[PDB]
């Protein structure tokens, strides 16, 4: 019902608990599946940020990643809630070059902003205690 | 790894981690703190570990209270044979000034982190209202020259509380089975400082305001409580299509809470009015008395196993007690329970011709 | 730190222990509600602090019940084992009857049918409500309010119209004995030896009508 | 042979051992009747109470004196106190008796019972009284079904059921004095 | 957010505005419709005078009919009379007979249909769209001595009041198989009776049986009619009041949301002055 | 369903599936203009009965299971 | 016409149309409480068939095209 | 919710205005049948309240 | 509202009379107070009102009573905004009055 | 919805006896009479109760 395409921003989006990361990591996984049935070139390298995240969630995926085989093509970026603010402001950007680098070299890219409404949560902190004005929901402009 | 608590509705529909993180999300009033003392009872007992109870800004009659339950069961022992006893108690209640409120939660994480590291042990840490770190951070925020953020809450909010959970994980050297009161502000499970709190729990128990006001007592919400532990890998595919079961058929009963309010049941379909007899009867057997409610309520407590929970609910999803009335499966333990209470529910409307009481000539015994 | 004004209040009403006197002080915090939405946030900052709660309705008190305690509601937790016995033995019945009262609150024949097997549940909640209401200024004595529960409880009171129950209430107050209010209020609880002479002295009352 | 006493009373018993007590036992059609056939009274005198029915409208419940009905072997009057009958009514008209007041309607079939307590009971299925009947198209009626007549065995009971009633009408619109 | 509670206040109040005008409609219809089921009860008088009134009796087959409604807003009596039928039809059936259920009305079709399915034999439906007449029940009639039992129980909901419905079973014993033999007292009382008919006794009692089933068959129906005009009367005010209740409460909560979104939208205002100022 | 845009459409997803999922995205949309009207069921004309008996498979077969991709 | 105020009313309007707008005001607004009845099928008792007519065509009577005033 | 309906482009048949939309610019034809067609189409919202 | 209100005390504390006190729209009184708030660069407290809202009603209202030497009854008109009675300002106004007439169309 | 015709008598003498209550409830005043012509009427306390 909702194809997705290989250059396409397809945004996940829901409640607390209704399977998003289920449906980002179902698409890592059938990367993985496919990695080893296709000509080198329509190979699928997943990068996963895990913005604002515990650190128990993040190691029970890189437990499954590892169970399942996905991590040999997955890279994961983690800025879990004990870091600093500007470490999970920076996490998508940092996770988006490690992923450019491809998208650079002619392969095939697919990143996995988790928590999004995370990054900007911490990006809202980082910029309120440098004395920004504050907008909408007391967020930066 | 599964941690049975004996209470029906978070053993079925989102069941505890041996060693993580939970949630007892509430609204002023819905029972979090009979939810957590009926915890303390079921679970403590049977754990061979220290427990560390950290009070954060709850009442001080209740710090008073648990300590003397706590040295009347015999797990705080006092003098020479205090080596024995099982748990530590950390308060920093509510009388306290916010300075005090905003770090005796890291106090109770000290003396869990020691047994937890060090010692090598399985600690349970039960924290009463950890909301009220992220208030006392907001309370003495204002006054540190910040830019107040969404609601009026500290810019810090997420990073503070991060700081905090992060704190608490099961390592390799050993685990902490956390049990954390939440406290939504206005009953809005929207407001910030509950909705952070939402991503750094394993298994979430949201009591519910409305579920309390029809008496049912867990008021645990069944549609909105989720845990890691509901998946079929882990816990078994008859206990997670049993959990799947309950919720599809209470979901399906809040989709026509508002028919049956401006309509009336007598306009729902044939295979609706048994969809809202089942998930009428299953919501009422999801309440359970508690040994430490007895107190005020003066029924006794039930605790339940879980293969009681999972053939029960088979039960009544199977369509095996549409002979039992809706009331014979409030406030009983097991399927058992519900067929010895639609028992003396129709003995006592027999009973209303059973004699004519009267003690005559008694006077002069 | 409005939370932090009320506790810091509400705190120090408490019960000190025998090494400190063994002195009390009771707190009665009265918060008022816009519309009885008591999820508001000084309402729900207060019900969070205090033991239990007193939920005055607002449409009981326009029905004439007064006081309009919403039964279902207001709880009182640290009090429940500090009642007065007697009090004790009959008002948790007094509260299960209430309780089986409200299954049948305003569909009694206004929703679609009557049962007219539940029409003594109806016809006895209206009895235990009319028997609550208490006039403005006149506080009674707890051997006096126990005796009309017992009155009302055990079956006293069934052929009296619900009309005049407040009068055989105080009919039952003025020509039972005194003797049987100072025991009970002596020995604390309604002894074996007190309740035979209680439906003694409560069957040979004149309720007014009926 | 009376040995199964069937009716309303024995019924309720039965009823509560099968059916459960949830339910109020049901009403049957004889709660609502007052007047019964065997249980005597009602004639009082001279007078006897008659009951002219249609299922549209009931045409009277007064107490009338002389009753004129068009039954199968011919017309025939009900005094006071009549032998119970149960008559069948061929199309004719019934005449009602006051006194010096009389109601001519004119029925299309029916029956007619007289009951052992005196009163009288006459079911027809329409009953118009002869100013409401045109004479005109009562020949053109009867011209139109007593020359066209099927052979097939339903379509000639239907035609002679329109000759027998178009004939008593045709005799019944002159037939005023 | 703040849009759609304004959206479903205005659901809600035309909901009540719909359900206010359908209490009027389904009175109007109950007081126009009143006058023929006061005549019609007259000719339902004379056959239980003449053939009395046994329910219980012990018979080898039996129609019985439920007589429900058309339209679904009546509230708790197309139910309720199929709770009455199953309580009057396991009263009846411990001879090993057969009995055929009909429905007249299809809300009837869709309630008697899983309950008894298997002795269910004939739907009938839209015979309250113009109005209930005679020859319509004379002809439902004609459909039910298509088979030929040795009773006819009719279920409907007698009229009793705008506020009582009394559900009442009528039955009918077919001539010959039960009407001859269930009239036996020392001979038989309706041999009382001098029958002033063309052929035997057999056939004017096949004619008045015939008679009997259609008259009080269209009573029946007649008076399910007004008793389902006069419960949808009760039903569209209890639906007016829910849908008043519901619009106070949801007023209530808008109000609440309102008064907090002016109030944060001041507080966020204030925060973006206050970094400035 | 009824919220779950994507901008390519087609030109981005299997030949196979662009040929079976059209005639799924109608039939869904025809389920859901007719669940709106499950309080009554009428069952207009074996109509309204059979295009909700069909999307009712369709919700049910769009279901699988979590880390098991197809 | 519900909404539509004027404090200074009826004081200073045209006492040609004093007489005749009090009528129209009144059948308005009875024509407003009775609209919910307008979109039924089965017709009222014939008091609320007269105003829901009467109303009907007062509101018709009410409109007027662009840039014409009278 | 015209685009929730299949129908493309998502028009609002009512709420969406032009100047245009005048009997002196257009014709009376033009303007007669597009006030008629959002005349038929507020009639039929409406009436979909009492349909369901 | 305090300069009739100071009329209404001449006529209360020296002529030793019962005089009325009649205010026009004391919704209009809030308001102007709320305005006046505003203007002075004070922080406004819930739905747009002056955080003073409670104590310049009652520093209006609490002077309107009756003494040993004459009274004060204030009849005042009050505006609900938006039909909410839970409104801060007719909340805040409610707490004084003492009785209420209601006239209809 | 019926009419007066199914009010009891029981809810008629509360009809018979409300109508003209709330006539009572009415009053002339005397700051009226200058454009009325019927003059103001001061109703006592006592008189109040009494006619009520
Ligand atoms: N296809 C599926 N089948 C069965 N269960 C599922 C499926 N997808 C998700 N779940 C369950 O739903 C729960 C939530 O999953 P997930 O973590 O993907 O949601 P989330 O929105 O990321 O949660 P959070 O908001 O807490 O991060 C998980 O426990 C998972 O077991
Ligand atoms: N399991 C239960 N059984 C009976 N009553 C309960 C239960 N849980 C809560 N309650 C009632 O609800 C109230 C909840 O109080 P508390 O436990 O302090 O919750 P919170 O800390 O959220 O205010 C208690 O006063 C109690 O009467
Ligand atoms: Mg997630
Ligand atoms: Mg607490």
């Amino acid at each position: 019902l909702v194809p997705i395409g290989r250059g396409q921003r397809e945004l996940i989006i829901g409640d607390r608990q209704t399977g998003k990361t289920a449906v980002a990591i179902d698409a890592i996984i059938h990367q993985k599946n496919c990695n080893e049935q296709v000509p080198k070139a329509q190979r699928v390298y997943c990068v996963y940020v895990a913005v604002g995240q515990k650190r128990s969630t993040v190691a029970q995926l890189v437990k499954l990643f590892t169970q399942t085989g996905a991590m040999r093509y997955t890279i994961m970026v983690s800025a879990t809630a004990s870091d600093a603010a500007p470490l999970q402001f920076l996490a998508p950007y940092s996770g988006c070059a490690m992923a450019e680098y491809f998208r650079d070299t002619g392969k095939h890219g697919l990143i996995i902003y988790d928590d999004l409404s995370k990054q900007s949560v911490a990006y809202r902190q980082m910029s309120l205690l440098l004395r920004r004005p504050p907008g909408r929901e007391a967020f930066p402009g | 790894e599964i941690l049975v608590t004996g209470i029906k509705v978070v053993d079925l529909l989102a069941p505890y981690q041996r060693g993580g993180k939970i949630g007892l999300f509430g609204g002023a009033g819905v029972g979090k703190t009979v939810l957590i003392m009926e915890l303390i009872n079921n679970v403590a007992k049977a754990h061979g570990g220290f427990s560390v109870f950290a009070g954060v800004g709850e009442r001080t009659r209740e710090g008073n209270d648990l300590y003397r339950e706590m040295i009347e069961s015999g797990v705080i022992k006092l003098g020479a044979e205090r080596g024995n006893s099982k748990c530590t108690l950390v308060y920093g209640q509510m009388n306290e000034p916010p300075g005090a409120r905003a770090r005796v939660a890291l106090t109770g994480l000290t003396v869990a982190e020691y047994f937890r590291d060090i010692e090598g042990q399985d600690v349970l840490l039960f924290v009463d209202n950890i909301f009220r770190f992220t208030q006392a951070n907001s309370e003495v925020s204002a006054l540190l020259g910040r830019i107040p953020s969404a609601v009026g809450y500290q810019p810090t909010l997420a990073t503070d509380l991060g700081g905090l959970q992060e704190r608490i994980t099961t390592t390799t050297k050993g685990s902490i089975t956390s049990v954390q009161a939440v406290y939504v502000p206005a009953d809005d499970l929207t407001d910030p400082a509950p909705a952070t709190t939402f991503a750094h729990l394993d298994a979430t128990t949201v009591l519910s305001r409305s579920i309390a006001e029809l008496g049912i007592y867990p008021a645990v919400d069944p549609l909105d409580s989720t845990s890691r532990m509901l998946n079929p890998n882990v816990i078994g595919a008859e206990h997670y299509n049993v959990a799947r079961g309950v919720q599809k058929v209470l979901q399906d009963y809040k989709n026509l809470q508002d028919i049956i309010a401006i309509l009336g049941m007598d306009e729902l379909s044939e295979e609706d009015k048994l969809t809202v007899a089942r998930a009428r009867k299953i919501q009422r057997f999801l309440s359970q008395p508690f040994q430490v409610a007895e107190v005020f309520t003066g029924t006794p407590g039930k605790y339940v196993d879980l293969a009681d929970t999972i053939s029960g609910f088979q039960g009544v999803l199977t369509g095996k007690y549409d002979d039992l009335p809706e009331m014979a499966f409030y406030m009983v333990g097991d399927i058992k329970e519900v067929k010895e209470k639609a028992d003396k529910m129709a003995k006592d409307i027999a009973s209303r011709k059973e004699a004519d009481n009267k003690k005559v000539s008694e006077e002069l015994k | 730190d409005v939370f932090y004004l009320h506790s810091r209040l509400l705190e120090r009403a408490a019960k000190l222990s025998k090494e400190l006197g063994g002195g009390s002080l009771t707190a009665f915090p009265v918060i008022e509600t816009q519309a009885g939405d008591v999820s508001a946030y000084i309402a729900t900052n207060v019900i969070s602090i205090t033991d239990g709660q007193i939920f005055l309705e607002t449409e009981l008190f326009y029905k004439g019940i007064r006081p309009a305690l919403n039964v279902g509601l207001s709880v009182s937790r640290v009090g429940s084992a500090a009642q007065f016995p007697g009090m004790k033995q009959v008002a948790g019945t007094l509260k299960l009857e209430l309780a089986q009262y409200r299954e049948v609150a305003a569909f009694a024949q206004f929703g679609s049918d009557l049962d007219a097997a539940t029409q003594y549940v109806l016809e006895r909640g209206a009895r235990l409500t009319e028997m609550l209401k208490q006039k403005q200024f006149a506080p009674i004595p707890i051997e006096r309010q126990t005796v009309a529960v017992y009155a009302a409880t055990k079956g006293f009171l069934d052929k009296v119209r619900v009309q005049d129950i407040v009068a055989a209430e105080e009919a039952v107050i003025s020509q039972v004995n005194p003797a049987v209010f100072k025991i009970l209020k002596a020995n604390g609880k309604i002894t074996p030896a007190l309740d035979a002479h209680l439906k003694a002295e409560l069957r040979k009352v004149k309720l007014p009508g009926a | 042979e009376a040995a199964a006493p069937a009716g309303p009373k024995e019924f309720t018993e039965v009823w509560n051992k099968k059916a459960p007590s949830t339910l109020i036992v049901p009403e049957f059609p004889s709660n609502y009747t007052a007047v019964k056939a065997v249980g005597e009274g009602q004639v009082h005198g001279d007078a006897f109470p008659v009951n002219f029915y249609t299922p549209h409208s009931i045409l009277s419940q007064a107490q009338k004196d002389t009753v004129v009905l068009p039954g199968v072997d011919g017309y025939f009057g009900v005094k006071a106190s009549h032998v119970p009958t149960i008559a069948q009514l061929k199309p004719g008209v019934v005449e009602l008796h006051s006194g010096a007041e009389s109601e001519k309607f004119f029925v299309s079939g029916g029956f007619a019972f007289v009951h052992p307590n005196g009163v009288t009971d006459i079911c027809v299925l329409e009953a118009a009284t002869l100013d409401q009947v045109d004479p005109a198209a009562v020949k053109s009626a009867l011209a139109a079904a007593s020359a066209a007549q099927p052979t097939d065995e339903f379509e000639q009971a239907a035609n002679r059921a329109a000759i027998e009633l178009y004939s008593a009408l045709e005799s019944a619109v002159e037939a005023k004095a | 957010s703040n849009q759609a509670v304004k959206q479903r206040i205005r659901a809600i109040k035309n909901i009540g505005k719909i359900t206010k005008a359908m209490k009027m409609v389904a009175a109007s219809k109950m007081k126009n419709a009143q006058i023929a089921v006061e005549q019609s009860r007259g000719l339902v008088d004379p056959f239980v005078r003449l053939f009395g009134d046994f329910p219980a009796v012990n018979s080898n087959k039996s129609v019985v009919v439920a007589v429900t409604s058309d339209k679904g807003l009546c509230g708790g009596l197309n139910s309720n009379i199929t709770k009455y039928t199953r309580a009057t039809l396991a009263t009846t059936e411990s001879e090993g007979k057969d009995v055929v259920v009909v429905s007249i009305g299809d809300k009837g079709r869709s309630q008697l249909t899983r309950i008894e399915s298997q002795r269910y034999q004939l739907a009938i439906a839209d015979t309250y769209k113009v109005r209930v007449t005679f020859g319509q029940a004379s002809l439902i009639v004609e459909e039910l001595i298509k088979h030929n039992p040795q009773s006819y129980q009719i279920l409907f909901n007698k009229f009793r009041s705008a506020i009582s419905f009394k559900p009442t079973v009528a039955t009918i014993l077919s001539p010959d198989l039960l009407e001859k033999q269930l009239e036996d007292v020392t001979g038989n009382s309706l041999d009382a009776y001098d029958i002033e008919a063309s052929h035997e006794r057999s056939d004017v009692l096949r004619d008045l049986t015939e008679f009997h089933l259609g008259v009080t068959l269209y009573n029946a129906m007649l008076e399910n009619n007004c008793s389902e005009h006069a419960s949808r009367m009760s039903a569209m005010e209890n639906s007016t009041k829910s849908a008043g209740e519901m619009l106070g409460k949801l007023t209530l909560d808008y109000n609440r949301k309102r008064q907090a979104t002016i109030t944060t939208e001041l507080i966020e205002i204030i925060a973006g002055a206050s970094a400035l100022m």
